[PDB]
């Protein structure tokens, strides 16, 4: 059975490599989620740092793409930076090429043909990871688009990733049948984050300390991560109502 | 650009791939080459299992590579027609450094030089073919008749047969053809080359194909009734 | 526009005995109608009993002494540490000048 | 150097360090000949947030070059952070110095560290790079070396620095034809990025 | 088994079967000895031949007038790397004037190795050296295994049944360190090392091969009745 | 099955069996450490002594790249040198066109995306080797360990190869009887008991120590090996501490 | 390093099956209905839009593309093989056409650009063939309005009407009882509209349904005046209002 | 490496036969009939479509039957996306030579072309050959009226009359029983029409699912015309020989 | 499969290992080194008796001092022979003078190994390349292609190799004339071959310093074929 080696078709049309891309996806254990403002998008991920000798500052699975783009990986690190760096260079040359800012989601199409080409193309693997796009766009908005290494790709109102992916979901499509609204009614950035954190101790069952997440927040032209100090502060407010 | 190694070595010290080259000559149909005394007949066999075919343009199992030099084959016929091209070019390139026709020598040299290349290079498999390639120096009037094969190596024959069946037959040149002596004028030489053939091909209508080759470029090909009295001519004195 | 060649000035001399041979040239550097050096050697021992000067323009000379020299270092790998007759080296020098023959060693050679 | 016909920078730009960082300044005048192509051409050009440059030459040439220094510098952020003065400078010479033959750009590169303050570099003709404590620059330069060298001082204020490019570019204005137009300027301190324009009927009676 | 068909593929315990299989060549090959004082460094190699009618294989190749080395495995594999070693120390001295280093030599064998032990297609080198040399520091050998590790040392042995040479030479490495400005003894102490080696032969005239390079010394070899003396 | 036998290939897992096996050779080879200090990094190696032949101090495993920054690696050798070859290449070039030396960060995603690379085709073989490296920068200290995988991360400290989980232990006590941070030279003579500890997994063979160290005060920044009085006041500080 | 798969990586076996191609047309018939139907003045292509999670924003992926300002295009198989498809195509169309003639391919020419290089895919070294079925509807000038599918081995074939994909038998069936060759336009969306609702389990409406025409030539949407040859684009995608209309009076 | 997965499609069998050649055949063999008749007037293309849907177009419709030049047309059997490929091929190759010469190019020098390529995917290149076979129908002033067949092994021959793809078996029986020397077009087209009609495997022979094409001398005086016949023409000449 | 420069758990090279296999299938050659000259001699084995033996060329010159025998797939030693040739004559024009023997023999073999996944597969032959030049004097090599040469005094290869070889060991010694040469090649070939040993299915050559390589006529050979028999019935 060398057809679930590389990336050709099974007898019931599918490929195992790409299905088995999508199970290392969860290899580190690890939660994302995504939610739009009315003025910005932000995206929180759990941060588990095992190992007492690590440097926690350098443990990161967020990467600031471009100046107004940021993504979150959900997969092995050597996969994410390879991702990172790639997508990097494609929103630089786009910038130069074009004359203007590279949008959330034609970065998010790129790299989503990139992969594709790994899907069809034998000597290249696909990376075992998915990719959240997050950008305040200036044509389009507040922009969530996520990828996969099936070649794969959509925009969203909100979204979530990971083993407890699932929960995460069911909790935000609840509140947006309750809201009636395709995003979080609220004027700053704070409070948003705020709501993320919220709804992901809700769905997961779990406390976070200001070590156990990582935050990164898109506004119209910036995107940035939190630091530690930044996210105790928001976990503050949270535990005071 | 494709690179396996397709031709290669085994435990017993055999190269397959050359060998099973050889297995697609031996299906191919049966091709003789008969040198007399002052001239060299080539003798084809063509299968009557294809009756609506169009021998006017048909392609003919004898080739000419230049006005003097002319070669047949048995085995793959697409392979064939590669190494022909190959040969003719050069043949014409020769003639236009050397100020000279080629040597039909020079020329089975080549040929089989360009089979050889092909049992020991990459991402190829080796030509299927097997060919006989006869005619006359050029200001020679010696006769000349070569055999090349897939692995490359390559002899001069007083007569020789290629092709399926082509151990009976090569068993009837072998009691036939007196080195000694061998077929004084055209007809004689003709006549054996028909008669060794019809140890093998059926029936003597439309399957046998004749080629004569004489000195100084002088190459003409047999029609069917020309070559029916030839059979006509052995089938009368072989009931006796 | 640039000129790749120079004129380095200087002369060279060789005379052949019976059972010797000399090989002699001056110790001046130029350029212009300046002295660059007053003993810059441009006759040198190359091995196996060859002396050699390439008089001219002295980057190509230099260039030229410096790959004859490697030129027998490797006769001798190549070959058994066989000695490298005049008559050889002669002939494998004209290879050397002539490999340059569109854009040539401005030198006069001698060995 | 130029080649036919194309548009000329010749210019009087400048760029002076001092306390609080460093100023940008150039005059607007852009020529075909004998005739103004632009009169009112912006100079100063950005390729990173403090990090800019004045422009001279060939137009076409040094927006080229400005254009894949800001795309280099750019990656450089993603990957490893803020870049110094002193490595845009490099990246400069490095496309100055290997396309010398096919380029005319004389380009004054100019930031603003927190560690190294105010920086100068200034990179002419031949793509050779010199770090200077202020620099002067494009054809109506020649007029101006003997007040600029007289009237410099070291740790200046903001208010006398930008006199002393608005009086400098001013006599290079009135005596260069091939300068002209309004007086812009770009101040670059640890307080942020402030644009100043002067326009003629103050300048020129000076 | 099934992770041996070529050097691109790990073993489930981390192995490299091809670049094993390359090593064991060496073991089949003739035996050489290497060793080293503070002034000289020698080599001493038996070499073998494929009857009586034939002649003797040639061990030791000279890469520079200030280093070389002897092989063990196969021959044209050791041919392909004295040649780029060759070409290392020659450009060494056309660009820098500069004689190159016998640590900066094994390195760049080292890297050389390497490379054909990643890469799909290509295949590991099937030969071992010992290299010696007198440069700016003194004498030295190093040994070479086409693995990419290479070794300094101040004696050793590669080859079939060279552990009984290189326990010789661990006994007697005090003594023969300190043989210095004396090429013949330091020869001698070799020619005993190898002995030690020997199964049913013996050291004969068209048999044995000894190189040295040192101090006032240029490497050389010595074949034929130059071996005479050391019988 | 079959999916351990190609690079590249993911097994039902998502798992690149090839890789895990080039951990293995890893975890075969001798130990290498790395302690983060106050305004540097030190590193140290186990050497094991196979015979009295080889000659002392001088066959020396931990390599420099550019003049700031240091990397030891344990498993496959050669595999770490070709590292080191390319890093060297990745510095210069980084050097070349933005003329600052290369960070610490920058270039420890250059030998990421390197070895990461080599997991990507069954074309190549990942790398046989775990490495650890750093140096100091415009930002200060940093120290960081390489994995067959590709993956990376800042350490405080870090181990590999045979006695890794002896020398995890003991690093991990320094992280926490010194919050405020360790010195250069106390790192230097802890790096020294480390390796010693460390080579109880190892005690067949003798060893020989060899130590390396990048600090602001103590080298200026540059990467200088330990040497001479300060090797051997760190060889006794550790063979008082075994005994 | 380098791509060492320089060789086919779809063969025959010895029936004569070409199984990359099979397996390929497998992940077609997994793959969501798509249909396209012929009228007399223009031509309908529909396709229901799956959605990955009620999360995601299902506006944002376009099954139905335009490939030309006549020529439209819609699937069924694998989305990302078709999207990579949809950007070659247009490409295809400019460089080996626009670029030479100064105007827009025929809808069978272009048809042709894209079997071809769905051809390549399955006899080209390291590579596999693309897991989708197209279906690509179009007008031109001397043709007229015309409806083609193309398979993963490039073959293509004209059609008054078809269905690919999950359920293709029975809608194909449906199709043969309602087509007649005097379908105006109209009568055509309503068809598909009869014809998708079989195949369809959940929510059936403007925001799950995509469907776009090739009809008249829209002058408002071509986004100038001025010349007059230039009348506008054929292709038009129907809105979800547009949709939700035709809907009520089913 | 990339080794492991190499299906070796340029090699030989122990018999000596090109496995991906005979297997390319067996795929042939079940494509739709296609029928060459040469007459000394002219020749005749007649070629079944593979299971017609009564929605498929008929009219603006080519899978069997294609153009190469004014003078030379092909019938197809096998993969039409292969088919298409090497046609586009031969179209090009047939220009060159007019843009050489300046005269149309003769018909066996575009079939050897055309059978040389496919030779060269048997021999080098490791890729899967072109599983089709052609029937090719042209006329020169050197020969004359010509019928030609090349296959997957890139070997070609010359014909009176011949099939390809399914049933050839019993096709060229039928064929070899009624075809005579002296024979005319229209009697040709007698013949081709009759034959798939003993051959198909369909119910009944239709004018829905048959491509049909002519090369005559019918135009007026000495030049050649080609006849791509439409589906009424079609039926008419299907009605006019009494089989429907 | 398998890769083609892949090594057997013996420490060997398979393809380079099987190629010598088919070399033993070939016809013998011997070849002898004497003091006046070397003595180069094949078996031609014609495999029918209608193919003309004089066209079988197993025994070939490279130059005017070098000549060299074959035996294995004498097919693929026609690229060596041409590479030998160029060699030999390349030298010439480069340095003014006759390339040494083991040179030639050296450069022939850095062909050897020049293949894998350069050349398909090994080279399925074996040569014998003699000799002769001013400092080494009269030579003989055997060329494998493992890359590997060894000089001989005497050698044989092919079938009848091992056979033969052992008859050089005890017949050769260093006084041996070139007549003593040229009958001991034909005694030893008459032994290993199938068929009797004839001027037709058997060639002899020769080197020497005065008139270079030579290979002898069918009526020459006859003679000292003859003068072979006459002397084993003398005792
Ligand atoms: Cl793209
Ligand atoms: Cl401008
Ligand atoms: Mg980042
Ligand atoms: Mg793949
Ligand atoms: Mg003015």
């Amino acid at each position: 059975g060398y057809d679930r080696h590389i990336t050709i078709f099974s007898p019931e049309g599918r490929l195992y490599q790409v299905e088995y891309a999508f199970k290392a996806t969860n290899q580190t254990n690890i939660n994302s989620l995504a939610v739009r403002g009315k003025d910005c998008t932000v995206v929180i991920s759990q941060k588990k740092v095992p190992d007492k000798l690590l440097d926690p500052t350098t443990v990161s699975y967020i990467f600031c793409i471009s100046r107004t783009i940021g993504m979150v990986v959900n997969g092995p690190i050597p996969d994410a930076r390879n991702a990172a760096l790639r997508a990097k260079a494609e929103a630089a040359e786009f910038r130069y090429k074009y004359g203007y800012d590279m949008p959330c989601d034609v970065l998010a199409k790129r790299m989503a043909n990139l992969s594709q080409i790994y899907t069809q193309r034998a000597y290249m693997r696909p990376l075992g990871v998915i990719l959240t796009f997050v950008s305040v766009d200036e044509e389009l908005g507040p922009s969530i688009y996520k990828t996969d290494p099936a070649g794969y790709y959509v925009g969203y109102k909100a979204t979530a990733t990971g083993p407890k992916q699932q929960e995460i979901t069911t909790n935000l499509e609840n509140h947006f049948k309750k809201s009636k609204i395709d995003h979080i009614n609220e004027e700053s950035w704070e409070k948003v984050v705020e709501f993320a954190i919220t709804h992901m101790i809700d769905a997961l069952g779990t406390e976070f300390s200001k070590n156990d997440l990582e935050v990164g927040v898109a506004t119209k032209d910036k995107f940035f991560t939190l630091s530690a100090e930044n996210i105790e502060e928001r976990l503050v407010a949270i535990a005071e109502q | 650009g494709y690179d396996r190694a397709l031709s290669i070595f085994s435990p017993d010290g055999h190269i397959f791939q050359v060998e099973y080259a050889l297995e697609a000559v031996k299906r191919g149909t049966c091709a003789v080459g008969v040198k007399g005394k002052n001239c060299v007949v080539l003798g084809c066999e063509r299968r009557s299992t294809l009756k609506l075919q169009d021998t006017r343009i048909t392609p003919s199992k004898v080739s000419k590579i230049d006005s003097h030099v002319v070669l047949s084959f048995s085995g793959l016929n697409a392979d064939s027609r590669i190494l022909i091209e190959k040969a003719r070019v050069e043949a014409q390139s020769h003639r236009l450094t050397l100020e000279d026709p080629v040597t039909v020598e020079y020329l089975t040299r080549y040929v089989a030089g360009v089979q050889q290349r092909y049992t020991q290079s990459g991402g190829v498999r080796p030509f299927g073919v097997s060919t006989l390639i006869a005619g006359f120096d050029p200001r020679d009037d010696e006769p000349k008749l070569y055999q090349t094969e897939p692995s490359g190596i390559y002899s001069s024959w007083s007569a020789q047969t290629i092709g399926r069946n082509s151990k009976t037959v090569r068993e009837f040149l072998e009691k036939n053809y007196d080195r000694k002596e061998p077929p004084a004028t055209v007809e004689e030489c003709v006549k054996l080359t028909v008669r060794s053939l019809l140890e093998v091909v059926q029936t003597g209508a439309k399957n046998i194909e004749i080629t004569v080759v004489k000195p100084d470029s002088d190459i003409v090909a047999l029609s069917s009734e020309e070559i029916n009295q030839y059979v006509t001519q052995i089938e009368q004195e072989k009931q006796e | 526009q640039f000129n790749p060649y120079g004129d380095n000035g200087g002369t060279i001399l060789g005379i052949a005995g019976e059972d010797f041979a000399v090989l002699a040239g001056d110790t001046r550097n130029i350029t212009d109608y300046s002295i660059n050096s007053r003993y810059e050697p441009k006759v040198f021992d190359c091995g196996d009993n060859i002396v050699m000067s390439a008089n001219g323009f002295a980057a190509d000379g230099d260039a030229l002494v410096k790959r004859f020299k490697n030129s027998v270092k490797w006769y001798h790998f190549d070959h058994n540490d066989k000695k490298l007759s005049i008559n050889s080296a002669a002939r494998n020098i004209q290879h050397l000048l002539y490999g340059k023959r569109f854009f040539p060693y401005y030198v006069h050679t001698i060995i | 150097r130029l080649k036919k016909g194309e548009v000329s920078l010749g210019a009087s730009i400048m760029a002076v360090t001092f306390k609080d960082g460093v100023i940008l300044g150039a005059d607007s005048r852009t020529t075909t000949g004998a005739y103004i192509a632009n009169r009112v051409t912006d100079k100063l050009t950005r390729v990173h947030d403090k990090i800019w440059c004045c422009r001279s030459g060939s137009a076409a040439d040094t927006q080229a070059i400005a254009d894949i220094v800001q795309y280099h510098l750019e990656l450089y952020t993603s990957q490893y952070g803020t870049p110094s003065t002193e490595t845009a400078a490099s990246v400069f010479k490095e496309l100055c110095y290997e396309n010398k033959d096919n380029l005319t750009a004389g380009i004054i590169v100019a930031g603003y560290d927190d560690k190294n303050k105010g920086e100068v570099y200034t990179i002419p003709l031949g793509g050779s790079v010199h770090k200077l404590p202020y620099a002067i620059a494009g054809s109506g330069s020649t007029f101006i070396y003997g007040y600029c060298d007289k009237n410099f001082r070291e740790n200046m204020s903001k208010e006398e620095t930008v006199d002393f490019i608005k009086h400098s570019l001013s006599q290079a204005i009135k005596w260069d034809g091939s300068s002209g137009g309004v007086i812009r300027m770009v101040v670059l301190t640890a307080a942020g990025v402030e644009r100043l324009i002067f326009y003629p009927d103050e300048y020129e009676q000076l | 088994n099934n992770y041996d068909g070529d050097t691109v593929t790990f073993s489930p315990t981390g192995r490299l079967f091809q670049v094993e299989y390359a090593l064991e060549a060496i073991k089949q090959g003739s035996v050489t000895v290497g060793l080293r004082s503070n002034t000289h460094a020698v080599l001493v190699a038996l070499k073998r031949n494929a009857d009586e009618l034939s002649s003797y294989q040639k061990k030791i190749i000279k890469c520079d007038e200030h280093m070389g080395l002897s092989l063990a495995g196969l021959a044209p594999d050791a041919r392909v790397l004295s040649n780029y070693l060759r070409q290392q120390c020659n450009y060494s001295s056309l660009v820098f004037n500069r004689k190159l280093a016998v640590e900066r030599a094994g390195h760049l064998l080292c890297d050389k190795a390497q490379k054909n032990t990643q890469s799909y297609g290509g295949r590991p080198y099937g030969v071992g050296l010992l290299i010696i040399g007198y440069d700016k520091s003194g004498a030295h050998l190093l040994e070479f295994q086409p693995s990419g590790n290479v070794t300094e040392l101040y004696g050793t042995a590669i080859g079939a049944r060279s552990q009984g040479a290189k326990t010789y030479l661990e006994r007697t490495l005090d003594t023969f360190i300190k043989i210095d400005g004396n090429p013949d003894e330091l020869i001698k102490a070799g020619v005993e090392a190898i002995s030690q080696s020997l199964r049913d032969e013996s050291l004969t005239v068209d048999n044995l091969s000894i190189a040295i390079v040192g101090k006032d010394t240029p490497f050389t070899i010595y074949d034929g009745e130059a071996v005479a003396k050391y019988i | 099955t079959g999916y351990d036998l190609s690079n590249s290939v993911f097994s039902p897992d998502g798992r690149n069996f090839q890789v895990e096996y080039a951990v293995k050779a890893v975890e075969n080879g001798t130990t290498s450490i790395g302690i983060k200090c106050n305004d540097g990094v030190v590193f140290a190696v186990e050497k094991l002594i196979t015979s009295k032949l080889l000659v002392p101090q001088k066959n020396v495993k931990i390599q420099v790249v550019d003049r700031h920054i240091g990397c030891v690696y344990s498993g496959l050798i050669p595999d770490g040198r070709h590292l080191v070859n390319r890093g060297r290449e990745e510095a210069a070039s980084f050097k070349k066109l933005y003329k600052t030396p290369i960070p610490i960060p920058a270039f420890a995603d250059r030998l990421g995306q390197y070895v990461q690379a080599h997991t990507l085709y069954n074309s190549v073989r990942p790398f046989g080797v775990s490495t650890i490296f750093g140096g100091v920068d415009k930002n200060g200290a940093h120290l960081y360990m390489l994995e067959p995988s590709g993956s990376y991360w800042g350490y405080k400290g870090a181990a590999t190869g045979k006695g890794r989980q002896s020398a995890k232990a003991e690093l991990e006590k320094l992280v926490d009887h010194h919050p405020e941070g360790l010195s250069a030279r106390e790192a230097v003579k802890q790096a020294a008991k480390i390796i010693y500890l460390a080579h109880e997994d190892n005690k067949e063979k003798d060893f020989e120590l060899e130590i390396s160290w990048c600090s602001l005060s103590e080298t200026n920044g540059l990467h200088k090996f330990v040497k001479g009085d300060l090797l051997q006041e760190a060889i006794d500080f550790a063979q008082k501490e075994i005994n | 390093m380098t791509d060492r798969y320089s060789f086919s990586l779809t063969t025959f076996s010895p029936s004569g099956k070409l199984g990359q191609i099979d397996y390929a047309l497998t992940a077609v018939k997994q793959g969501v209905t798509s249909l396209g139907i012929k009228a007399t003045n223009g031509v309908v292509i529909a396709t229901e839009k799956k959605s990955s999670s009620p999360l995601a924003m299902s506006e944002t992926l376009s099954k139905v593309s335009l490939l030309t300002p006549d020529i439209g295009a819609v699937y069924s198989g694998m989305g990302p093989d078709y999207r990579v498809l949809v950007d070659k195509s247009r490409k295809v169309a400019h460089t080996s056409y626009k670029r030479i003639y100064g105007e827009y391919p025929p809808t069978k020419l272009l048809v042709s650009e894209v079997a071809k290089i769905m051809q390549e895919a399955t006899q080209s070294g390291g590579v596999r063939p693309f897991g989708v079925s197209l279906l690509i509807a179009g007008h031109d000038e001397f043709n007229g309005f015309s409806l083609y599918q193309v398979d993963p081995s490039g073959s293509y074939f004209p059609w008054k009407a078809t269905a690919i994909g999950k359920g293709s038998v029975a809608a194909k069936t449906f199709l043969e009882k309602r087509w007649n060759d005097e379908l105006e336009l109209e009568d055509a969306i309503h068809i598909a509209l009869l014809t998708l609702k079989e195949s369809v389990e959940g929510e059936f409406n403007g925001d799950t349904i995509e469907l776009a025409i090739i009809g008249d030539e829209n002058p408002d949407l071509l986004g100038y005046t001025g010349i007059p040859t230039d009348k506008g684009p054929r292709f038009r995608k129907l809105t979800s209002q547009e949709i939700n209309d035709r809907l009520e009076a089913l | 490496g990339s080794r492991r997965y190499d299906s070796r499609t340029t090699i030989f069998s122990p018999e000596g036969r090109l496995y991906q050649v005979e297997y390319a055949l067996e795929s042939i063999s079940h494509a739709g009939t296609a029928i060459g008749i040469m007459a000394s007037d002219g020749i005749v293309l007649a070629a079944e479509r593979k299971v017609t849907s009564t929605l498929l177009e008929q009219d603006t419709s080519t899978e069997k039957l294609y153009k190469l030049n004014d003078k030379i047309a092909v019938a197809v059997a096998g993969l039409t996306a292969d088919a298409e490929i090497l046609i586009n091929t031969a179209r090009i190759h047939a220009q060159n030579y007019l843009k050489t010469y300046n005269e149309d190019i003769p018909v066996e020098i575009l079939v050897r072309r055309l059978s040389d390529i496919k030779q060269g995917y048997t021999q080098h290149g490791g890729l899967r050959p072109f599983g089709v076979s052609f029937i090719y129908a042209g006329y020169d002033d050197r020969y004359g009226y010509q019928l030609y067949t090349s296959n997957p092994s890139g070997n070609y021959t010359g014909w009176k009359a011949i099939s390809v793809g399914a049933n050839t078996s019993a096709a060229q029986t039928l064929l070899q029983m009624d075809y005579k020397d002296d024979m005319k077009v229209d009697d040709a087209i007698e013949l081709a029409l009759k034959t798939l009609s003993k051959t198909t495997d369909s119910s009944a022979l239709t004018y829905d699912r048959l491509e049909f094409a002519t090369i005559r001398k019918g135009a007026n005086d000495g030049e050649v015309y080609q006849k791509i016949f439409k589906p009424q023409e079609i039926k008419d000449i299907l009605v006019k020989t009494g089989i429907t | 499969d398998r890769g083609v420069s892949t090594f057997s758990p013996e420490g060997r090279l398979f393809q380079v290992e099987y190629s010598l296999e088919a070399i033993k299938l070939g016809s013998t050659a011997i070849g002898i080194a004497t003091k006046e000259g070397v003595v180069l001699g094949v078996e031609k084995r014609a495999t029918s008796p209608l193919l003309e033996s004089d066209s079988i060329e197993k025994i070939v010159e490279i130059d005017r001092h070098i000549g060299c025998a074959m035996s294995g797939l004498t097919a693929d030693a026609r690229s060596m022979i041409e590479h030998a040739r160029t060699a030999a004559v390349t030298h010439n024009l480069y340095y003014d003078e006759d390339i040494n023997v083991e040179s030639l023999t050296q450069s022939v073999c850095d062909l050897a190994l020049r293949f894998g996944e350069l050349m398909s597969r090994p080279f399925g032959v074996a040569l014998l390349i003699a000799g002769h030049d001013a400092d080494d004097g009269y030579q003989l090599f055997h060329a494998e292609p493992s890359g590997t040469f060894y000089r001989y005094n005497a050698k044989a290869i092919g079938s009848g190799s091992e056979g033969a070889q052992a008859e050089l060991l005890n017949e050769w010694h260093s006084s041996l004339t070139l007549k003593e040469a040229e009958l001991l090649v034909l005694k030893i070939l008459k032994q290993v071959m199938e068929e009797k040993l004839d001027e037709n299915n058997a060639q002899l050559s020769c080197i020497t310093k005065q008139d270079g390589f030579k290979i002898y006529d069918n009526e020459k050979t006859a003679e000292l074929i003859k003068e072979l028999k006459e002397k084993e019935a003398a005792e």
